[PDB]
RNA sequence: GUGAACAGCCUCUAGUUGAUAGAAUAAUGUAGAUAAGGGAAGUCGGCAAAAUAGAUCCGUAACUUCGGGAUAAGGAUUGGC
RNA sequence: CGUGGAGGUCAGUGACGAAGCCUAGACCGUAAGGUCGGGUCGAACGGCCUCUAGUGCAGAUCUUGGUGGUAGUAGCAAAUAUUCAAAUGAGAACUUUGAAGACUGAAGUGGGGAAAGGUUCCACGUCAACAGCAGUUGGACGUGGGUUAGUCGAUCCUAAGA
RNA sequence: GAAAUUGUUGAAAGGGAAGGGCAUUUGAUCAGACA
């Protein structure tokens, strides 16, 4: 399959960059059928697609 | 379709081509010269074997400032290479032909390559550039490949000398 | 046959000498090497746990000894994986029952 | 026109050519003159060099300024275990040159020499020397016959011994084979002394003794492929030197047209052949004689061997020559040590040589400890023996 | 964040992970480096390289268009708690 | 002696094979050349007497087109760096997803525009050619979809100038 | 469907070029008269 199209729309859709947007890897054939943002939307409902978290950047030694 | 020269019955023989093949025609010749009067099953088995490093094929014409190698003492020569490419369309070939043969109802243990024979197929044209705004060809060199398998007065005085030595002995 | 075993490899003297930007890569090389070597196994499939211990201190941080588990399956292929101990050292081959 | 400036030539035109030797045991082409009225005696003998380390001692030489007292030398131990004699060799002298007429062998030969026949020995069937065997099977006319063909004919007798091999720290298994000349006695001497020994084992304190020049042939180390600037020691070009500087920046004039032999050019550097003679012996060791490494001034009980072994090497557990200075090869290389060609006296040998010590520290390191025993005296006690 | 700093060096957001590859480590190269003792003897020529280097304090000549020369030269100090 | 064309003639040769081409086969001539057999081929062509010329090539760093040796050779080495597994496929060092290791380090390898390009934007299908390795991928190939203004610009004003 | 150039098969020669002239040996091949 070719889900580059998927995680663009999929970026767009939650709000953050490429590099923060996770596939699961285990439903790929579900995830091939989001061809629309509103199909997108319901596969981050359900957890198909989540957003992850950002990389720590601590401030605690300065 | 019309072969090179051949000498064998086309009655016992089965025959396969390819053409306009993009592969080295250098490359190609020495492989098809490698497997030629061999055997169809011992010439299958040793082309699988060069595929896997462990036994070479022999380069005797096109081999100008090549390496040399340690698996070419059992063709009696130095300079020796492993062309995947080649081997794997000389291998096609000789699938379709083996099974040209079993339609025909030829017998597949006393078959072996009795012809085959490597053409220059017309070359492909592409560019390179070179310093100082010049333009130079960069072509490949296509390969024809076709092969065929085959089951396995006296003078008185002579006259005379003869007939004397008769009632002699 | 079927069989797993644990082993210990010293990655420190297979890499002397090699360049930084290849130790990594070449100690996945070397891991094949080693289980051709010991189940003669021309398929080596290494799991990706095995490959992020590997990889844990960067391309040239690979560590001295490494603890692994090569089990041989059904023609046959032997599977890589990490052992997870305090320390690598002192440690011989031992048969592990299925 | 002439060259500016006149300076030496860089190398010896009679080295040539710098090849790779073509095997890994270096030839003896000169043999010690025959002296008849003498007892039959080998002129040479096999070992393997082991490494080199350092010893201490007086000084006898009138006029020097270092006289009687003590000096540091270094030098080298070649591990020598008895060879075993396992044929003999006649040669008939021929206008074209010395001609070998018979060869004859002992009837039982071990595995050792059995494996320089043979490049599969794994998987042979050693048949070798089978058929040879039947020839004693007999009362011997075949083989006595031969032996007098050599007494009648022959000119110079050699025989073949092999080197036992097992017996040294190497991994070979292979036993190196090769031809010894024999001098003194006649030549129906030397045959029946060479049949007397068959199968037997000749110790190298037969052959050699203490304070004797001696010559020793082996290959010289191999570097592979090497530029001009270090095959021959030309001088190196500026460094504004275009298209490189370790380079011969004329290699010839216009006439004649052609490379001449004599210009250094990059190529094969070690791996030849050399014969360097008028080496001294210092010590003959014994294998089975504990404090090999004790002198009468030392007294302490350690053999020969380093603390750690010899690097490269391993230990010395058979005999050993004990030579000053070094010598040709590396370590674990097969080396032959000859006989010296003609009586030197000058004063350097007939010299009395006595050791009063003899370093055994780790090679492996900057060693602080001749034993183990003086390292715990002066350490005390570890945490890992407590 | 370090620091005088839009310097160099490390990181977050975001974006890439693209440039034919595999094996081996000869000579000669290109690029980056280190050298005992001597210290320009090298060379058309100190070319190249090395040495100096921030900040605080002390000290600073001939000459001069009195504005400079000047960071002249020449010395000391620097962490952590 | 040979070539293109022209007048006359041989009521000349020819699809039962003209012309051309190939032929270490044969014959004639000192030679330029001429004739015959065999193979290939398919529609026109020749002997003799005369007429006529854009009428004979080994070269001109000749013109156009085609093809070699060099040679499977020089080379495909700037911009720190890739690795494991799964999915897809005839086929995966290079496509997709996940995991890990890295870099650009806000005067960026980030996010927008001006000039210029003109559909390169997006989807589906697809790999002969192109992406100086590869390719299931693509700014490639085939077929379609997409750019919405009273307020953003043009339009209006004048500048050097025309 | 010519030549340069190339593959296969067949024949022959080859000690730092190859090619040529006169003469004959050997191999291969071939016409003419049987009056
Ligand atoms: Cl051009
Ligand atoms: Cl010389
Ligand atoms: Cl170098
Ligand atoms: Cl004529
Ligand atoms: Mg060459
Ligand atoms: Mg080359
Ligand atoms: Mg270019
Ligand atoms: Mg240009
Ligand atoms: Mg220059
Ligand atoms: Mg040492
Ligand atoms: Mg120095
Ligand atoms: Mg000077
Ligand atoms: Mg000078
Ligand atoms: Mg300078
Ligand atoms: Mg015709
Ligand atoms: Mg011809
Ligand atoms: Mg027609
Ligand atoms: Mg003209
Ligand atoms: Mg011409
Ligand atoms: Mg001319
Ligand atoms: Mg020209
Ligand atoms: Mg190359
Ligand atoms: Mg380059
Ligand atoms: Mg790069
Ligand atoms: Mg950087
Ligand atoms: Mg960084
Ligand atoms: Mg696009
Ligand atoms: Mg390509
Ligand atoms: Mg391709
Ligand atoms: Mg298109
Ligand atoms: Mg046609
Ligand atoms: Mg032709």
């Amino acid at each position: 399959a070719n889900l580059r199209t998927q995680k663009r729309l999929a970026a767009s859709v939650v709000g953050v960059g490429k590099r923060k947007v996770w596939l699961d890897p285990n439903e790929t054939s579900e995830i091939a059928q989001a061809n629309s943002r509103n199909a997108i939307r319901k596969l981050v409902k359900n957890g198909t697609i989540v957003k992850k978290a950002v990389t720590v950047h601590s401030k605690s030694r300065t | 379709a019309r072969y090179g020269a051949t000498s064998t019955n086309p009655a016992k023989s089965a025959s396969a081509r390819g053409s306009y093949l993009r592969v080295s025609f250098k490359n190609t010749r020495e492989t098809a010269q490698a497997i030629n009067g061999w055997e169809l099953t011992k010439a299958q088995k040793y082309l699988e074997q060069v595929l896997d490093h462990q036994r070479a094929i022999p380069f005797r014409r096109f081999n100008s400032s090549i390496g040399r190698t340690a698996q070419g003492k059992e063709f009696g020569v130095t300079k020796a290479r492993w062309p995947a490419k080649s081997v794997k369309f000389v291998q096609g070939l000789l699938q379709n032909a083996a099974a040209n043969a079993e339609a025909k109802g030829l017998d597949a243990t006393k078959l072996y390559v009795s012809h085959i024979q490597v053409n220059q197929a017309p070359k492909q044209r592409r560019r390179t550039y070179r310093a100082h705004g010049r333009i130079n060809k960069y072509e490949s060199s296509p390969s024809h490949i076709e092969l065929v398998v085959t089951e396995k007065r006296l003078t008185s005085r002579q006259r005379g000398r003869i007939a004397a030595q008769k009632r002699i002995a | 046959d079927v069989v797993t075993r644990e082993y210990t490899i010293n990655l420190h003297k297979r890499l002397h000498g090699v360049s930084f930007k290849k130790r990594a890569p070449r100690a996945v090389k070397e891991i094949k090497k080693f289980a051709k070597l010991h189940m003669g196994t021309d398929d080596v499939r290494l799991a990706p746990e095995l490959n992020q211990a590997i990889w844990k201190r960067g391309v040239k941080g690979v560590e001295y000894r490494l603890r692994l588990r090569i089990s041989r399956k059904r023609p046959l292929f032997s599977y890589v994986e990490p052992v997870l101990v305090a320390s690598a050292k002192g440690l011989q081959t031992v048969v592990v029952e299925e | 026109s002439h060259r500016k400036y006149e300076a030496p030539r860089h190398g010896h035109l009679g080295f040539l050519p710098r090849k790779r030797a073509a095997s890994i045991r270096a030839r003896v082409k000169a043999f010690p003159k025959d002296d008849r009225s003498k007892p039959v005696a080998l002129t040479s003998f096999l070992g393997y060099k082991a490494g080199m380390t350092t010893i201490v001692r007086d000084l006898d030489r009138p006029g020097s300024k270092f006289h009687k007292r003590e000096v540091v030398e270094a030098v080298t131990v070649v591990d020598t275990p008895p060879v075993v004699v396992v044929g003999v060799v006649g040669y008939v002298e021929t206008p074209r040159g010395l001609r070998s007429l018979t060869t004859v062998w002992a009837e039982h030969l071990s595995d050792e020499v059995k494996r320089r026949f043979y490049k599969n020995w794994y998987k042979s069937k050693k048949k070798a020397f089978t058929k040879y065997s039947a020839k004693y099977a007999q009362d011997g006319a075949g083989i006595e016959r031969e032996l007098a063909r050599i007494k009648k004919y022959a000119s110079v007798v050699r025989v073949l011994v092999h080197t036992q091999i097992r017996k040294t720290p190497l991994a070979q298994k292979k036993a190196h084979l090769a031809e010894i000349q024999l001098n003194g006695g006649s030549i129906s001497e030397k045959v029946d002394w060479a049949r007397e020994h068959f199968e037997k084992t000749v110790a190298v304190d037969s052959v050699f003794e203490q304070n004797e020049m001696i010559d020793a042939i082996a290959v010289t180390k191999g570097h592979g492929f090497e530029g001009v600037t270090h095959r021959w020691g030309t001088k190196k070009l500026p460094r504004k030197t275009h298209r490189g500087l370790r380079k011969v920046a004329c290699i010839g004039a216009w006439h004649p047209a052609h490379v001449m032999w004599s210009v250094a050019r990059a190529g094969q550097r070690g791996y030849h052949s050399r014969t360097s003679i008028n080496h001294k012996i210092y010590r003959v060791g014994k294998g089975d004689d504990e404090a090999n490494g004790a002198t009468s001034f030392d007294r302490t009980k350690k053999t020969i061997t380093p603390m750690g072994g010899f690097v490269h090497y391993g230990e010395i557990k058979n005999d050993f020559i004990m030579v000053k200075g070094c010598i040709p090869g590396n370590r674990k290389r097969i080396v032959t040590l000859r006989k010296s060609l003609y009586t030197n006296t000058s004063r350097k040998a007939l010299e009395e040589v006595s050791l009063k010590w003899i370093d055994t520290a780790s090679k492996f390191g900057k060693g602080r400890f001749q034993t183990p025993a003086e390292k715990h005296a002066f350490m005390g006690t570890l945490k890992k023996d407590l």
